[PDB]
């Protein structure tokens, strides 16, 4: 009954791996906020760089969750 | 005698002006650090 | 490139049959100067130049060695 | 970690004291930069 | 620069200690393998 | 076996350490000339440069210490930069060498802080708008900061110096290991240490240069 | 006692006289220091 | 000078004293910065010459370290 | 510092010449008229 | 005294030209060589020479030491030849 | 006529550049040394009081500011001006400038004064612009302008509420705001 | 509240008029101008500028160099050395302009020249893109 | 016995994962301070992106606390 | 027992999630002060935000001191 | 048994490090954001920079990834 | 005993809060810093801001340094 | 014999938090080279500031070394 | 048995210390894209300046992979 | 032996703490970017700042790494 406790233990350190996509998202969507505040006019495009941003960010972060859901359960 | 065998000594015997002030700067480098 | 055959093949080649006379004279003149024992009348120069001279022969027979071991570091077994 | 060993300090300290403090600043004494000439 | 032959002496001597030298280490490498192997084949 | 380079030396039972100290200084000529060699005169630029660099911001009574800090960087940089020739032993990869450095100087500055100055010094641990109701605090982070900054001074110098030399090791240790085995790894692995090679030298001048502007600003905020 | 204290000392004075006092007393504390360090080893 | 004498009573009557063997070292270190540094128009090899002979110091103490790294037994 | 200050140019220049592409790239049934308008007469003594 | 205008004419950086010419008449031109080759192949082969990571360390520095000398040796050469100039042509315009 | 024509659209342009110095409120160095003084002209006569109000206006002023240890240099846009001014004062002249009146004044004019102004190596520490401010058909007035330098647009305190500010856009606009002011004067003179 | 007056040596665009957002081409980037925005001042570059009025109208224009000043009431002040409606423009003409700018570019060496060249590519640049 | 001393240390070091979160929001209302002093007229649409990047930020600090509250509590 | 040195060893690790309420704070502030150096008309607006970025970043840092509380205390 | 459960802890701990490449991708992005919002002429050029950060900041969490893997299945 | 052993444990990765207020006092002084390169002439009230700031990002840290404490020496 | 391991644990995790002043010293120096770019008259006051602020966030780091050392050696 | 795992735990914790070399790798070409946005004719100075803080981000990275590697393999 | 497992465990530990050099790294060499963007004739004494930056934030990282050897091979 090692493993089990392991398996908590890991799946834990693994989802610690989540602050680094929510700080990458804050800088994403600040950096919007700035560069709309300069040039009002490409919101367009702006808001599509963010959406960009955001998804690799979230990306990184739903990989250590993914990761943590497979220790914690497919082993 | 030329430059080149003039030691800082015979310069300053020469040139009395370019005698390092020992008593305004009694530390090294003798001098103010920007006129260095 | 060329130069070091070119070099090589004065001195760098093997004794020739007609000259292996002329080296054994060297070598009793050196036991010679080993028999009477007048061999300190060499001043140091060319002293060094002969303890020089017997190094870099010594250094041909070890290489000697390590072609006849088939291995440059030390012997492989 | 050799550097905890404190057998050895001594050894490494006066020598310094010797370089830093008396023989590297009595180099930089007999470096000296005199004053332009007119 | 020009060359300048070694006197016979020291040519004899150089290509005598090659021959030896090859043939010691021939003769020593033949004389440790054995042993070598022994001692290897009994640390296990 | 891995830290056999931070050993103190022995040859033949004696300490050679002590020889490998006394070098650096071996190194720096000097001439009563007026116009000399090509080495005195790069170098007489060096210290110059140097001299110039360190001097410039401090006052009359801070200036009179350009003899020594200029000591200091011509002696860390050199024994830094002799420490990167193979085999060497680095006597600034020991605790012991820096913290005879480090705390005899800033234990001079901060005297010379506290014998005058005294008024000045002890307004120097409160900075001059701190709002009232955390003036407290602040002088419980300030002293023990000013009270580690030499232990730091002597471990940044140390820790980097036997880091760099410790990574150099381990580097040429894979390439030997990997040299059996695959070449173009093996030669990328060598592109690693050439630029670690590199590195490591500007960290050898970056590091003198680093001890002798913190030795230098500690001397600054007490003249 | 010549030379020694005519190309050594005499260069030196007006630093280990006045200049160097209070890193005098730093090398004091250091040497303290040392000897506690290697007392307790 | 040596690489002329030759008799081992010059190997006595040198100067072995403390002073003897400083000014014995204090003339080499002038001879080679005579010949090798002292010069205008010079070159780094009189640098590098000192840096190498440093080297094989520096492999003569560590020889002890590495004689326990060898790849062979003999 | 822009890479025409560096090299020694000022602002007036600038301009000068980025007025005067602005109208050399002008359609000719404007062009003539733009350039003297804009053309310079003064000279310098 | 003035100063002699060049030093002791040194090969590859270590060895000086006296010892070439010392070995030259008994060994003619490839003498020496031979034996320093002859030298470093029975110092890695006696284990003299302990192959380790500090062999590599060794070629590393060794190649950027010599890469830093054969491409700031000039400049570092005119830099001080150009340093003392001026320094002479500021004296001699002063005399 | 034409000259009252071009002189709206002008008028608003040079009025527009002035507008930051106005709500800023920059107040010119009084303890600075150096002094630029331009005085607008044109080549041609027969224009009445023109050019003698200009160049009594310029050596007043000259005469009041070397009273106070200013060492001040003049520059005469158009052949009058230096002529009038020329004999008294010459000690005090940088440069002038010719063809002025026949053309009616361009931008490339001013941009060209503000050049040779700039390509001078006179730093000026404060500058005026002596001009003829047109009223109407009867009646100018003689105006004067002032001119600063980055310095005293950068050491004023009312500018620290002007973001994304550093010394070289201040140059650039000090440039610019030279041959506005320029163009201004031109503008005003020709009518 | 913003009261834009945008002008050319001898062209008057706007003249205290009430916009609500401007668009600039600052040499230190690009940036839109509304009511209340932190007073700057700036040096233009060859560019469009894109005036926004109340009517949710744009007008464009394409201003070569010039300052953009914003005061603390709201007051902006445009003035522009050369502005041009961008149906005054050719594409054909920016382009050749611009290759026989690249070109002696390649050519020059000089150093202060070069520059010049560099001003004038980058106008022409500016105005390609502009067009389109 | 094990199994739930390593559930409370991987729901420990689960929970650990909200410091991104945290760092992310303040970047997000650091940059609306920023780009609001920039230009002001903006203020609702910035805000609004404010908001944005704030609920996705502290989404992925909640995703570290439902791992946690699935180790501690559903296991 | 091994249960209650899970405890201590949970809630240290819980604690640790303070450190994104640290940084976050940080940022709010330091923009904050950037913002007031640049429009210093809007400085109360400015600090209205600031406030709030920091009643929302320390918020996240909360939560992870209530879950430490959370193992060492409650459950 | 132990060597399997320290084989799951260490993959967690490993892939923690993905935080990193989370947030240097999202501050490219928020960069790139910026850097658009000023200079949207360079719209290309800029996102190739881009590209090049999310090319390597990414790299360097996906290294963690694999060491992790490495840990738990290969050695 | 085992109790003890998980509270030095769990001290010191209580500890690990502090990286946050280093970070979040990097980041005030450095905005600081920028600040007043900007607006030289709020020293004063930029430097006011920037002691509160920091003020509040250590305060954070400190928080855990006793928790770190309280788990050392109270419980 | 078990404590002695939790504390040599308990002091690299205490040490762990000497990343945070890694970073800030990073951002202080960082943001003294662009406040200087931007108003390089102010070299002394500005580079005042800076180490300042590095001799504040350092002590942060120093502290969870201290603490390490307070696990490692005192108890 | 215990070492080997122990090994193993210690070898992810050290390559956790790579994700500072990804975050900072994404602040340097961040900057880049920034800064080559204002000034797009120094493309080749920034560039190399990327390269340099690239390089020294992954040798502080490689800094650990050092002990990483002396953990597993050379104890 | 748990007295090396748990050497191994704190070593990992204490070596995390680099990812604070890493990062700060790349922050002061991404400011020396833009600063030198922004006035690249002070190219010389930003690069020196970059320097000092760079020389101080790798400090605090070996500082880690010190204790990584304290802990693994000095006990
Ligand atoms: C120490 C400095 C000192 O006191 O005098 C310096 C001395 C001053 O020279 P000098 O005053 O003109 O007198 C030279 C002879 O005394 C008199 O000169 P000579 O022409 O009458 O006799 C020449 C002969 C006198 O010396 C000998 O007999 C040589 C003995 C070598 C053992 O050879 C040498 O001078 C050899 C000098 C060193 C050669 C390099 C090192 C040894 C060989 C290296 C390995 C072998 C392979 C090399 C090729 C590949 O110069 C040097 O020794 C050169 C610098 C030292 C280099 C060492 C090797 C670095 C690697
Ligand atoms: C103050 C010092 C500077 C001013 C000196 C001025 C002077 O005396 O003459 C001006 C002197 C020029 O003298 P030169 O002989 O007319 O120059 C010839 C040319 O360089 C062109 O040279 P070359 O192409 O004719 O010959 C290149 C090569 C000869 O050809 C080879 O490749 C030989 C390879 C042999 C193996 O020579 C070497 O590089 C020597 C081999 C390396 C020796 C290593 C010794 C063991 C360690 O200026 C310089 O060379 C300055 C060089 C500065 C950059 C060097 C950077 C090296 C990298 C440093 C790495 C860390 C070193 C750690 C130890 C440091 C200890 C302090
Ligand atoms: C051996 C380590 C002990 C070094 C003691 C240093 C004492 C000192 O500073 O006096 C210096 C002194 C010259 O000082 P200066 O008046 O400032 O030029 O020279 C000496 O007298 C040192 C005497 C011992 C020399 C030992 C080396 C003997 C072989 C020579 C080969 C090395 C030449 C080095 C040249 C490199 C380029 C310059």
């Amino acid at each position: 009954d090692i493993d089990t406790a392991a398996k908590f233990i890991g799946a834990g350190a693994a989802t610690v791996g989540v602050a680094g996509s929510g700080a990458g998202i804050g800088t994403v969507f600040g950096s919007l906020i700035i560069g709309y505040a300069r040039n009002p006019s490409l919101k367009q495009q702006l808001f599509s760089y963010a959406i960009l941003g955001f998804a690799l960010s979230e990306a990184m972060g739903l990989f250590c969750l993914m990761v943590a859901f497979l220790i914690l359960f497919a082993m | 005698i030329p430059f080149d065998q003039m030691t800082i000594e015979d310069l300053n015997e020469a040139f009395p002006e370019t005698k390092l002030d020992k008593k305004k700067y009694p530390y090294w480098p003798h001098q103010p650090i920007e006129n260095l | 490139l060329a130069t070091f055959w070119y070099y090589a093949k004065v001195e760098l080649v093997p004794p020739t049959p007609a000259e292996i006379p002329r080296a054994i004279q060297s070598l009793k003149k050196i036991v010679n100067s080993a028999q009477t024992g007048s061999f300190k009348q060499l001043t140091v120069k060319e002293a060094v130049l002969n303890g020089l001279v017997a190094t870099e022969v010594l250094m041909w027979f070890y290489v000697g060695e390590i072609i006849g071991k088939r291995g440059i570091i030390g012997y492989d077994v | 970690m050799p550097q905890l060993n404190t057998t050895v300090w001594p050894t490494m300290i006066t020598p310094m004291l010797l370089t830093l403090f008396l023989i590297t600043q009595l180099k930089m004494l007999n470096t000296n930069y005199h004053l332009p000439p007119s | 620069v020009p060359p300048v032959q070694v006197s016979p002496l020291i040519k004899l001597g150089r290509y005598s200690a090659l021959f030896l030298g090859v043939a010691y280490g021939a003769t020593r490498y033949n004389y440790l393998k054995p042993r070598a192997e022994e001692e290897r084949r009994i640390a296990a | 076996n891995l830290f056999a380079s931070f050993i103190a030396p022995t040859i033949l039972g004696l300490p050679a350490a002590v020889l490998i100290i006394l070098f650096p200084p071996l190194l720096i000529p000097t001439s009563k000339y007026l116009i000399n060699n090509r080495l005195i005169t790069t170098q007489q630029w060096l210290i110059k440069l140097t001299s110039k660099q360190m001097m410039t911001m401090h006052n009359t009574k801070g200036r009179t210490w350009s003899l020594m800090l200029v000591s200091l960087i011509i002696f860390i940089a050199t024994t830094n930069l002799l420490g990167l020739l193979p085999h060497s032993f680095t006597p600034t990869t020991q605790l012991s060498m820096n913290l005879a450095m480090a705390i005899p100087l800033w234990a001079g500055t901060v005297i010379m802080g506290f014998r005058s100055k005294i008024k000045n010094a002890l307004a120097h641990f409160l900075p001059q708008g701190t709002p009232t109701p955390l003036i407290p605090m602040l002088v419980i982070i300030e002293t023990i900061s000013l009270l580690i900054q030499p232990m730091a001074l002597a471990v940044r110098l140390t820790a980097n110096i036997t880091a760099g030399h410790l990574l150099m090791h381990l580097i040429g240790s894979a390439t030997l290991a990997m040299s059996t085995i695959n070449l173009p790894s093996t030669l990328i692995i060598f592109t690693i240490l050439i630029l670690l090679t590199i590195l490591e030298i500007a960290v050898a001048l970056i590091q003198a240069y680093v001890f002798t502007l913190l030795v230098s600003l500690y001397l600054h905020d007490n003249t | 006692l010549q030379s020694i204290i005519k190309n050594i000392w005499i260069p030196m004075k007006p630093y280990y006289t006045k200049v160097y006092q209070e890193i005098w007393i730093g090398m004091g504390l250091m040497g303290f220091i040392v000897y506690k360090i290697r007392a307790a080893d | 000078e040596v690489k002329l004498g030759e008799l081992p009573s010059w190997i006595l009557m040198r100067d072995f004293s403390p002073s003897g063997i400083f000014g014995a070292f204090q003339r080499g270190y002038y001879r080679y910065y005579n010949k090798y540094i002292n010069v205008k128009k010079g070159s780094i090899s009189g640098i590098t010459m000192v840096l190498a002979c440093y080297v094989l110091f520096s492999y003569s103490f560590s020889y002890k370290h590495l004689k326990h790294e060898r790849l062979r037994k003999y | 510092v822009a890479y025409w200050r560096q090299a020694g140019l000022s602002y007036i220049r600038y301009s000068q010449i980025c007025a005067k592409a602005v109208r050399d790239a002008l359609k000719t049934e404007f062009k003539a008229n733009a350039e003297k308008t804009s053309g310079s007469n003064v000279k310098i003594v | 005294p003035p100063l002699p205008e060049y030093g002791g004419k040194v090969r590859y950086g270590l060895i000086p030209e006296e010892f070439f010419q010392f070995l030259y008449p008994k060994t003619g031109v490839t003498g020496p060589y031979v034996l320093g080759t002859g030298l470093i192949l029975y110092a890695l082969s006696k284990e003299i020479y302990v192959i380790s990571a500090e062999t590599f360390t060794a070629l590393s520095v060794l190649g950027v030491m010599v890469y830093g000398i054969k491409k700031y040796g000039p400049f570092v050469a005119d830099f001080a030849d150009k340093l003392n100039e001026q320094k002479l042509a500021q004296l001699e315009e002063a005399k | 006529a034409r000259a009252e024509r071009e002189l709206k659209p002008a008028r608003i342009y040079g009025l527009g550049s002035l507008a930051l110095y106005e709500k800023a409120d920059i107040k010119g160095p009084e303890d600075k040394k150096k002094h630029l003084l331009i005085g607008v002209s044109s080549d041609r006569g027969l224009c009445g009081a023109i050019h003698s109000s200009i160049a009594k206006q310029m050596k007043s002023e000259v005469a009041t500011l070397t009273a106070a240890g200013k060492e001040v240099m003049l520059v005469g846009i158009g052949d009058k001006i230096r002529g009038i001014l020329y004999r008294t004062h010459s000690d005090q002249f940088l440069v002038a400038f010719k063809e002025v009146g026949r053309k009616p004044p361009t931008f490339g004019d001013a941009s060209v004064i503000a050049l040779e102004l700039l390509n001078s190596g006179y730093e000026f520490d404060e500058g005026s612009i002596i001009f003829n401010k047109f009223r109407s058909v009867i009646s100018y007035k003689t105006e004067e302008k002032p001119i600063f330098s980055l310095n005293t647009v950068a050491s004023a305190d009312s500018m620290s509420i002007y973001d994304d500010i550093d010394a070289d856009v201040l140059q650039n606009y000090q440039e610019y705001n030279l041959a506005n002011i320029i163009y201004y004067s031109l503008k005003e003179s020709t009518t | 509240q913003m009261s834009f007056t945008f002008a050319s040596p001898t062209q008057v665009f706007f003249n205290g008029a009430n916009v609500r957002q401007v668009d600039v081409p600052t040499l230190t980037g690009a940036f839109g101008i509304l009511a209340a925005h932190v007073p700057t001042l700036q040096v233009l570059r060859p560019g469009l500028v894109v005036v926004h009025a109340e009517d949710g109208t744009t007008s464009k224009y394409f201003v070569s160099s010039g300052s953009i000043a914003v005061n603390a009431d709201s007051s902006v002040q445009l003035l522009a050395e050369e502005a041009v409606t961008l149906d005054m423009l050719d594409l054909g003409a920016a382009k050749a302009n611009l290759e026989k700018a690249q070109a002696e570019l390649v050519g020059t060496a000089d150093e202060a020249t070069r520059a010049e060249i560099q001003i004038r590519i980058e106008a022409n640049e500016a105005l390609v893109k502009a067009l389109e």
